[PDB]
RNA sequence: GCUUGUGACGGCCCGUGAAAAUCCACAGGAAGGAAUAGUUUUCAUGCCAGGUCGUACUGAGGUCUCCAAG
RNA sequence: GAUGGGGAAGCUCCGUUUCAAAGGCCUGAUUUUAUGCAGGCCACCAUCGAAAGGGAAUCCGGUUAAGAUUCCGGAACCUGG
């Protein structure tokens, strides 16, 4: 009842009756041939194409990461001594020194 | 505001019909009969309007259709043309001889109540030509006359007569006399 | 890809701004017709 | 050539404005609204709307020109122009003071018929009964109304006479397949000409009109869903079953001025059309009757109503929590078996609907992934991120449905 | 150097230096714009089309005009 | 130099925005005694008059007895959709 009408994906609360006699006169239901009477014409139709496909078929077709090894998965070395943020790096062409 | 040519020649019109001074046989006119004696004229004078077109030519069929296979009075109706009206004055036999105040040339119809006074016909200076028109199966009818009358509204008629005479002819006395037009 | 042709009515819009609108009209023109006849009862 | 204007040529002259259309026209926004209402006419969108326009973004409207530039040769518009001569002509006659040249006004009166209107429309008859799906909705609707100072009683009475033709006909030839009881009112399914309509009939209580709604619009789509129906239910008539129009019994009408009224003179192949035959219903003073007639006798069934009152009855329809006479002959049922009946078309058992207890819940008729989203581009991305949320929002409301099943079921 | 084009200056006047078609720009803040293609194409690439009439030659006291080797 | 006007017995002359109703666009749920159209925006004036004035965009090479920025080959550009 706090959402604004036509952006509602109901036009009607939905309810449970026990018996076919407690039924009531549904109120709203003038507005409801009306409110289509009006979306005939002047609402205005459009031809569309309805893209129905599953969303799995959005993905390129690329090979599976385990078949492409090796690459690094894990961390190893934590260089803490610090009282800075390490802004930059640098390696050593033959590989032992790490200049932070 | 810029109006049209017409416009302000109707309304140029309009305010030179008050601001002359004007002969007393016009302005003798728009001197004219007020709202209840006029709704109680036509409240007469309704009753005997002239059998429309339609109607006349289909009792003149019914007639035909009737009388070729298988006694009535004169029938008495308004009398509505100015050759006929001053005609019927002057007969004389005139009872009631109603006059528009606005007619399209004013020289026609200025002699007329002057002449129903002094032919003894009482008269009445009724404002528009269109509500005379409408009685009358016309658009506009300068003037109408009822000269016979049912029984019935006779009685209404003469003081219909007696009414006029008191109301218009009496109050409108100095309109013999007195230019009208001199407001300022 | 894979798409079913078909048509689509666009949501006419000012759809709720002239429903409220017409729903303050219709309750004045009440109020109106109301304070008429009383007026007329002063006549 | 010489340079051309540039927003003249391609859709400046495929399309036009509201206001160009009315213009062009000559005919008021109304009426051009009714002749835009009889056509079948309705606003098209551009691939360009500013191209569509001379330039200009903003909010616009735009018809087909072809379309427009159509309508302004027709019958139609021609009798709008003598409806205007006429309003003016008899005002003339009233506001003199003449009642005898202006009834005779009436009488000299032509008015505009939606004929050939339809021809143009709906040029094969499985056309217009694809159509007349909203048209029975429609009418249906106004049949139920009480009149109004907008409405009159004419108007509502002839909608009625159609609508008790049209329910006369599917009882006759039985062609009914699904029925569907909701809040709103109760829907309905019928092979007319083999191709299913649907259409809604509301409750028969008095129902509240709104000063919102307009009665101005909707009376137009009364009038052209009307003579639809008069040449579509011709068509039904004088083709397969009976005499069009039929007579009604007056001390029948008296009586219902429903369905068992409205008798109808002449001169199978599903299984919801051979059910009920040779049984025979009471209908009680409980339940809605011509609501629940209608099915009974499209199926094959009889009926006797304790309303008519104001033998060979096999069953009873009652709605009350106590009942009081429980004879050994007939059978007692809460109309939800003949919802389901038609439904199903098997003849469900009626041990669930017992007079006392409670219904049957009355079913309608109707990690890598996230890996490989990075070699999508963005017009890829964007697109499968929103059928990723429309499937997620589908399922969620799936575990809501579950949710509130578990959480019910142990109360 | 001659021909011609262009740039910055300096004089000469209270003489202050044609018009319009056409094209662009600014101020303005109306309106519009999203979850099985949101709104916007003054960005890039791609498609189609462009009617009528004149058009040859001469043009040298005796109409106008352009190009101009040592 | 028409039109509006005004002359002139007239052939026609005066006059060029003049005391012309000179028109072309937008807004709207369809306009509340029920389906007859309401409200707003702008205020000068047809047209003709330049092959030397203003103006979108084409060059090179080739080709005939006689045509070329027009034809051919190549390579371009502008305008509108």
């Amino acid at each position: 009842e706090n959402t604004e009408y036509s952006e509602r994906e109901r036009n009607f609360i939905p309810q449970k009756y026990s018996a076919l006699r407690k039924v009531p006169g549904y109120g709203e239901s003038i507005r409801e041939r009306f409110e289509r009477s009006l979306d005939l014409y002047l609402a205005p139709r459009v031809r569309k194409n309805k893209l129905n496909i599953d969303p799995n078929s959005l993905i390129p077709e690329l090979p599976s990461p385990k078949d492409l090894r090796p690459f690094p998965i894990r961390c190893s070395t934590i260089y803490a001594g610090h009282k800075g943020k390490v802004r930059t790096l640098s390696i050593d062409p033959s590989g032992l020194w790490l200049a932070t | 505001v810029k109006w049209p040519e017409y416009v302000r020649v109707q309304r140029q019109k309009k305010i030179l019909s008050i601001r002359l001074k004007v002969p007393p046989t016009i302005a003798q006119f728009q001197y004219t009969l007020d709202r209840n004696t006029a709704a109680e004229t036509f409240k007469l004078f309704n009753k005997y309007r002239p059998e429309t077109a339609a109607e006349k030519k289909e009792r003149l069929t019914k007639e035909a259709a009737a009388v070729a296979e298988g006694a009535s009075p004169k029938p008495y109706a308004v009398k509505y043309g100015l050759n006929h009206v001053v005609a019927l004055i002057e007969n004389k036999k005139a009872k009631l001889v109603l006059i528009a105040n606005d007619v399209d040339p004013i020289e026609l119809v200025v002699f007329l109540p002057a002449l129903c006074k002094k032919m003894g016909v009482p008269y009445a200076i009724v404002k528009g030509k269109a509500r005379l028109g409408t009685l009358v199966n016309q658009k506009t009818s300068a003037v109408a006359a009822l000269t016979e009358v049912r029984a019935e509204d006779e009685a209404a008629l003469a003081k219909l007569v007696s009414t006029i005479d008191a109301n218009f002819a009496d109050k409108y006395d100095e309109v013999k006399k007195h230019w009208g037009g001199g407001i300022l | 890809l894979n798409s079913n042709p078909e048509i689509l009515l666009r949501k006419r819009r000012n759809a709720d701004r002239t429903r409220i609108e017409r729903q303050e009209l219709a309750k004045k023109k009440r109020e109106e017709q109301i304070k008429k006849k009383r007026s007329n009862k002063n006549k | 050539m010489r340079i051309k204007k540039k927003n003249t040529r391609g859709n400046a002259r495929n399309f036009i404005t509201r206001s160009q259309a009315v213009r062009k026209l000559q005919v008021s926004l109304a009426d051009f609204r009714r002749l835009c209402i009889f056509k079948g006419i309705y606003p098209r969108e551009p691939r360009n709307k500013k191209k569509a326009n001379k330039g200009s973004t903003a909010p616009t409207t735009f018809y087909y020109a072809k379309d427009i530039q159509y309508l302004m040769h027709e019958p139609v518009l021609a009798k709008f122009r003598e409806h205007k001569t006429f309003a003016r002509k008899l005002t003339r006659a009233l506001g003199r003071g003449e009642v005898s040249s202006a009834k005779r006004l009436e009488e000299n009166r032509d008015s505009y018929t939606l004929d050939h209107i339809i021809k143009e429309r709906y040029p094969s008859f499985p056309d217009a009964i694809r159509d007349i799906d909203d048209a029975l909705n429609m009418l249906f609707l106004f049949s139920n109304l009480p009149s109004t100072n907008q409405v009159s009683s004419k108007i509502i009475n002839d909608a009625q006479k159609i609508c008790n033709q049209w329910l006369a006909y599917v009882a006759k030839e039985r062609l009914v397949r699904k029925v569907f009881v909701s809040i709103k009112g109760v829907y309905y399914q019928a092979n007319i000409k083999g191709e299913e309509v649907r259409w809604l009939v509301p409750f028969k209580f008095p129902e509240n009109i709104p000063s919102d709604v307009d009665f101005r619009i909707m009376l137009t789509f009364l009038e052209f869903y009307s003579t639809l129906l008069h040449f579509v239910l011709y068509k039904l008539y004088t083709d397969s079953g009976l005499i069009y129009p039929p007579k009604l019994d007056l001390k029948k009408d008296k009586i219902i001025s429903g369905l068992s009224s409205y008798i109808l003179e002449s001169r199978y192949d599903s299984p919801v059309a051979s059910l009920f035959s040779a049984f025979v219903f009471y209908v009680s003073r409980e339940v809605p009757i011509d609501i629940l007639e209608f099915l009974i006798l499209s199926c094959g069934g009889n009926v006797i109503s304790e309303a008519a009152m104001d033998s060979k009855v096999t069953h009873q329809i009652v709605d009350r929590p106590v009942l009081k006479n429980k004879v050994a002959g007939r059978t007692y049922i809460q109309p939800q078996w003949i919802f389901d009946c038609i439904n199903k078309g098997e003849l469900v058992p009626a041990n669930k609907y017992l007079p006392g207890e409670a219904l049957p819940p009355h079913l309608s008729p109707w990690e890598e992934k996230k890996l490989k989203m990075i070699m999508m581009s963005n017009k890829q991305k964007k697109l499968y991120k929103k059928m990723k949320y429309s499937n997620a929002k589908k399922e969620e409301q799936a575990e809501n449905l579950k949710k509130k099943k578990k959480q019910i079921a142990k109360q």
